[PDB]
């Protein structure tokens, strides 16, 4: 390291240097253009006084305003640093006679734990925030206090201070995170996966109101993520008096690096943030969406101008998402047979659907709630085919209880989606699978349950999972069911033959 | 944001002042400092030049255009090293003469590149011709010629010109003149004009060898007989046999790269007989005879305390210079040119030089050269001339002798022998200080009888075209093979060095081997054949 | 935000060493990587280049224009390619002389362009004089011309120049010289002033074959005889028949591409005289006669490991390179020249060649080069020379014989017999290597009877108009048909090689063919006429 370091210095030199390590080139020339500001920042860290004199001086500023502040101010804050957890009385009581099962059939009965779901949650900001994205009764305490908490911190942060956050790795990508730590070393992260993780994290956005300490504390046993970030002098933020800072909502953060480090014999994940204008963020945004519509508008056959592609993510962990469209795109078409897209396509541009790609609750990411029958009557999950809408929905954030991946989990929406097609083209006045009720519940009978156990579910359930089965990407998976389902197979084979 | 680049040469100045080298990648060539332990791998050699002058040489070529190469390809490959001055040496060779009178002795004659003492800056050979007698008859040049007191013989000869230096010339070609003796000029060769439009590259002939050589002669009506010569002029040549060939500089035009597009074009504005000086005051001057015992001559550019702008160019040692400028290596870090050690030359020094060598000796409190040779610093205008110790030196430091014992060791490997001669496989240097051999046979009661007794019989030994000398005993016999008395009678050979040579018949002009120095090369019994 | 370009030549350097190819879009022509897929179909060749060389071959010029036919529309097209120096090849063509005293002996005379081993960069030819007596009665010329001891000839001979080089002269024509013998300088053709304002393209007669040949001797009053020639000459040329013609290397200017009109100027500042030396030193020199049994010369541009710069150009393997330089293509994955596979042919070294050769043969682990063909680097300096396996050849490297078997395939073809001669079609190579026919009878009972038993009386074959040879029997007969003493009596025919004829006659002045070895062709008898 040092020998390197030498040779970048000398400019007669230099060019020698790059010559016949370019990539180690690169690499110090990475570190000395913006990699040594980061090197002071952490030394001073270890010493007590520079610490203390850093946290004292910033109080000394923001003194002024927190007498000032109201006390409706603190009492807001008071509830958002700190979740809130005999109203029936009537036949409620009498039929009743993981989390939600300990604090509190398949009839008219589970309806009413739906509805008693959304009452008994929880009053809390932060995450309604990050998860819609930005009871009826309810919703006004949550208008007038959010109105109240934002009309509040008018100080921008207005040198460069950084701040640490610790979060939970399940925040951003569940899935991943039961893997993370090598099975045989807890200490160790299989680089691996780690890969990966890096290959298309570029920029990520906080929707809510971050809560961070100013000096670096220790981390819980499942959080391994220390976020820092360089702050912009016209992002509000607001202090509170256990050492920590309330960021604006709306922030948008550029992702410069993501590596490894060592501390105290243990490994953890750095992620090197810098504070940006989310707008300026959200303009690179449309550009992305245009790019991935434009290419795969002339693919299928599809007119140039329709979107029918819109990126709703909004989340910590949005541009990985972003990046992965294209591949789950390109899987889907070389996973599936060509003459089965074309039709599809058709069935879609005649009409106004769209793929919806989002981080957000399915009954307040765009329209699922405009064709619920009933508030309680919502549901929330990777996604489904709406008929009524004529819409995919993939929730990125979320992960696949069945599936292994995200390709299997599209596949397994893309069969509730076909059935929908072969009704239009079947009975055109009729529920699009009316015609297939009373043929799959009969196939479901002899062996239905014998697959998998999300298949068993219904026969909406069971011809999605079949149709990715039998045309999934890993031929052990497709030749399954040819040896456990032999009958299944010739009739299955038959419907998406009906062109 | 430039380096600072006093001289104007390209080069920036620390590279200049401490060190680079030129290497290529993938195909792209950039100037590099120079790595110690990565460059040398790759059989890279380390460079010094001067940061103050845009030739450290003073030759016509950029200190860094010889280490690009964007030069006159034809340069030779050991001028390419910035320290050695790239310019001609040329010289003439003269093949054979014939003469008669304004019955003609045709006969091929052998020159060698000559130097000698207060020697000069000046190029001058030196020819001499072979004394045997080719035919029987012709014993008493004054008579197998018709001269007369009151006549004039003519001489035509032939010639080639030598190029031994490191650059090309180009469109001229020198004058040269004939001197006979002390003082008596026998002619000027006339400078033929816009006709040497051929190129003289290092160690190349003009005209090639494979052409007719240039006859003096113009056989037009310049001069009826140009080449005259009166009766006691020819008294003078037949007790001497040598002449001398002396040339000066006067060459051509000097050929210059051109960055624009890499065309090579003669430029008309610079010209060598302005040049040479600036190279010849600057530089010490190594002649070497390693080779093939020829002198080559090499020119290194050392400082010179006296002059500010001198003391810019890097310090020289003398062993690196024969590393540089002759090819000495060091596998094992013992000095040798292909196997022979350093310690087979000696040394010597013009009287300027010596009592300035004696005291780069004294501070370093040392009396063997050899032993502390890398740490002498070369001044500007030293003259050194290292030649093998082994052989023996005439006045012109020319090769003539050398210790019987060498030459009898040189003999031990007989490859054939039969009655007709023999066929041997001699180093090729040897060759070139043996004139003939005198064979007798010995009766086993000690009588000596010679076969060519003859002072101008000896050249009997041929060289046959697998490199083997063959010696044949029916050339100055009478066309017969080797006859023997008695199978127990000794047959001696003798071989005479060049310097124990006759030239001519004695006073009471003896013809006779008699009286000639002769040293024992062979003795093999009758039946040892 | 410029892409980088060293050389100055127009195309960048990355393009240079990667890869490239020009092309024709609608009607404009731009450059473009190589794409693998794209340009095979279209018959295009992958070009590379030197980033660092305004002419990667050295000649004069640029990479750029070469390809881009910026350029003199009459270069050759072999030479188009980047690697292939365009530069011109004078050799001169007498084609007929006439001799008398200063009864006039008028021959027809026949050229080769020669080429012998050491050989060096210097052009020269060889003419063959007719020996057949056009005449019965001009037996012996020392007496059809009335010389005497005390007299003297004239020579007049017709000339014509040939150009097999690359690119064109265009004023200057090149002085040459007369030799006879070893070292008898007849005449130096003169430089004749102003006069060549014509242009010597590829592969052209100057003047051209349509034309009068340029009569040697002047004609006019500069000398009444220049060529005179002392009788023993005539003796000499009487045993030898034949001749030298050496020619230098003074050619005229270069042809210029302009770019802002793209009129080809002659330029008075460049001279051939000056970039020749610079192409024989960088360049490998590849001989082969395999088109028609003529000797072509091609220099490709090879890497020298001790030059930078020099390593900058493209590595040439030996394969490629006769791939680009004359015409081999790759039908089945073999190597062959229009039918002819590479295993016919010829691979000579010479000596300096030969170690670099033999080492580069020895890492390969390889005993045929005809296999690791595509393994073989070439280095600057070769000198390679690639002949036809199947004749025998003479000292200086022109073809001058085969195997009888091979010869006797070439005749099984009988397109047509008479009594009056043979009417062939031999493919139009061999018959340069056929001195002539003996024709002889046999009689029933073994005699034999040889119709032209005269040395100098084999002259019996012509070619007609369409390309087949025609045998005259009435020529050296007595203008009589062909008589056959029986019908049953075989007719043989042979054949004699040039290597095996006389051209004198012998010791006791024969003239009979019998000690000439003969070779057996069409054999019949009287009635399968």
């Amino acid at each position: 390291f040092a020998k390197a370091f030498a040779y970048y210095i000398e400019p007669q030199h230099r060019d020698v240097l790059q010559l016949y390590a370019p990539e180690a080139f690169n690499y110090m020339d990475k570190f000395n253009e913006q990699e040594i500001n980061l090197s002071l920042e952490e030394l001073k860290d270890q010493r007590m006084l520079a610490r203390y004199e850093k946290w004292e001086k910033i109080k000394q500023h923001y003194q002024h305003w927190s007498d000032s502040l109201s006390e409706e101010g603190r009492g807001l804050l008071k509830k958002l640093q700190i979740p809130i957890e005999h109203s029936l009385s009537q036949e409620e009581k009498e039929l009743l006679k993981t989390e939600e099962k300990e604090f509190l059939l398949s009839e008219k009965e589970k309806e009413f734990l739906k509805k008693l779901k959304l009452d008994i949650q929880p009053y809390d900001i932060n995450q309604r925030l990050q998860d819609t994205g930005g009871n009826l009764d309810v919703r006004k305490q949550y208008k007038r206090d959010i109105q109240n908490i934002d009309a509040l911190l008018h100080q921008s942060i207005g040198n460069k201070i950084y701040l640490y956050e610790n979060m939970n790795i399940n925040n951003l990508t569940a899935t991943l995170g039961a893997d993370l730590v090598d099975s045989t070393d807890n200490t160790k992260i299989n680089r691996g996966i780690f890969n990966e993780f890096k290959k298309n994290f570029k920029y990520s956005i906080s929707s809510n109101y971050m809560i961070v300490d100013i000096n670096e504390r220790p981390a819980l046993d499942n959080e391994r993520l220390k976020w820092r970030i360089q702050l912009s002098p016209d992002t509000r933020a607001g202090y509170l008096e256990n050492g920590k800072l309330i960021l604006q909502r709306n922030i948008g953060l550029e992702i410069k690096d993501v590596q490894i480090i060592k501390q105290s014999e243990k490994e953890y994940i750095r992620i090197d943030a810098k504070v940006v204008p989310k707008s300026k963020i959200d303009t690179k945004i449309q550009e992305a969406q245009l790019n991935i519509n434009q290419e795969w508008n002339k693919a299928l056959g599809l007119p140039k101008y329709t979107k029918l592609i819109t990126f709703n993510v909004h989340n910590r962990y949005a541009s990985n998402i972003v990046e992965s469209a294209y591949l789950i795109l390109n899987e889907w078409k070389n996973n599936i047979q060509s003459d089965l897209i074309k039709k599809v396509t058709n069935y879609l541009v005649d009409g106004n659907g769209r793929f919806v790609f989002t981080d957000i609750t399915l009954p307040n990411i765009a329209e699922q709630y405009t064709h619920q029958d009933e508030i309680y009557e919502q549901v929330h999950s990777k996604g489904l085919y709406v008929p009524e809408s004529r819409s995919i929905l993939l929730h990125g954030p979320s992960k696949g209880v069945e599936l292994r991946n995200d390709s299997e989990g599209f596949i397994h929406e893309f069969g509730h989606a076909v059935d929908d097609y072969a009704g239009y083209l079947l009975d055109k006045n009729q529920s699009d699978l009316v015609t297939n009720s009373k043929k799959f519940i009969d196939i479901f009978k002899e062996e239905g349950s014998n697959l998998t156990s999300y298949g068993r579910t219904n026969e909406a359930e069971f011809f999605a999972e079949a149709f990715r089965l039998m045309h999934s990407t890993d031929h052990a998976e497709r030749l399954k069911v040819q040896k456990n389902a032999p009958k299944t197979f010739q009739f299955i084979n038959d419907q998406i033959k009906f062109i | 944001p430039t380096v600072p680049d006093r001289d104007n040469d390209g080069i920036p100045d620390s590279l200049e002042v401490e060190g680079y080298t030129v290497d290529v990648k993938n195909k792209r060539t950039f100037l590099s400092p120079w790595i110690s332990n990565i460059h040398e791998k790759k059989g890279l050699t380390k460079y010094k030049s001067s940061p103050e002058k845009w030739s450290t040489a003073s030759d016509p070529y950029s200190d860094f255009e010889k280490v690009t190469g964007r030069i006159d390809k034809n340069v030779s490959p050991e001028a390419r090293h910035p320290l050695v001055a790239a310019y001609p040496i040329v010289h003439v060779d003269m093949e054979n003469i014939i003469l008669s009178k304004n019955r003609t002795i045709s006969k091929n004659t052998s020159t060698s590149r000559t130097h000698t003492s207060g020697f000069s800056n000046s190029n001058s050979s030196t020819v001499a011709i072979d004394h045997s007698l080719s035919l029987a008859g012709e014993r008493t040049w004054a008579e197998t010629m018709g001269l007369n007191t009151a006549d004039t013989a003519r001489l035509n000869a032939n010639i080639r010109y030598v190029n031994t230096g490191t650059a090309p010339i180009y469109n001229v070609l020198p004058t040269t003149s004939l001197v006979l003796g002390k003082n008596q000029t026998l002619a000027t060769i006339k400078a033929k004009e816009n006709q040497l439009s051929q190129i003289l590259a290092p160690n190349n002939y003009y005209p090639s060898k494979n052409l007719a050589p240039i006859a003096l002669n113009a056989q037009d009506d310049f001069s009826s007989t140009p080449i005259t010569m009166n009766y006691n002029q020819f008294l003078e040549l037949e007790k001497t046999k040598q002449l001398r060939l002396d040339t000066d500089q006067v060459y051509g035009n000097i050929a210059t790269y051109n960055f624009e597009n890499g065309r090579v074009r003669v430029d008309t504005g610079s010209n060598w007989s302005e040049v040479l000086p600036q190279i010849q005051e600057t530089t010490a001057r190594i002649i070497f005879n390693g080779k093939d015992l020829n002198l080559v001559e090499r020119r290194i550019a050392a400082v010179n305390p006296s002059d500010p702008l001198e003391t810019t160019k890097p310090d020289m040692t003398l062993k690196e210079a024969l590393k540089i400028a002759f090819g000495f290596n060091e596998p094992n870090g013992n000095l040798q040119y292909q196997g022979k050690d350093i310690t087979e030359f000696d040394f010597n020094f013009d009287q300027q030089t010596s009592q300035n060598i004696k005291n780069q000796l004294a501070e370093l409190n040392a009396t063997n050269i050899y032993t502390v040779l890398d740490k002498i610093k070369l001044n500007a205008k030293m003259n050194i001339l290292i030649r093998d110790k082994r052989f023996h030196y005439d006045r012109n430091n020319i090769a003539v002798g050398a210790d019987e014992s060498v030459v009898k060791e040189a003999h031990r490997e007989v490859i054939n022998s039969s009655t007709e001669g023999l066929l041997l496989n001699i180093d090729k240097d040897i060759r070139k200080i043996l004139s003939g051999y005198i064979v007798e046979i010995e009766d086993t009661e000690g009588l000596k009888e010679v076969i060519n007794d003859r002072y101008d019989m000896l050249n009997i030994s041929s060289l046959r075209q697998d490199g083997k000398t063959f010696i044949d005993f029916k050339k100055y016999n009478d066309k017969l093979p080797l006859y023997i008395s008695n199978p127990n009678y000794k047959v001696n050979v003798y071989a005479v060095t060049k310097e124990n040579t006759i030239i001519n018949p004695s006073e009471n002009g003896d013809t006779s081997t008699n009286g000639i120095k002769k040293i024992l090369i062979f003795s093999k019994k009758g039946y040892e054949i």
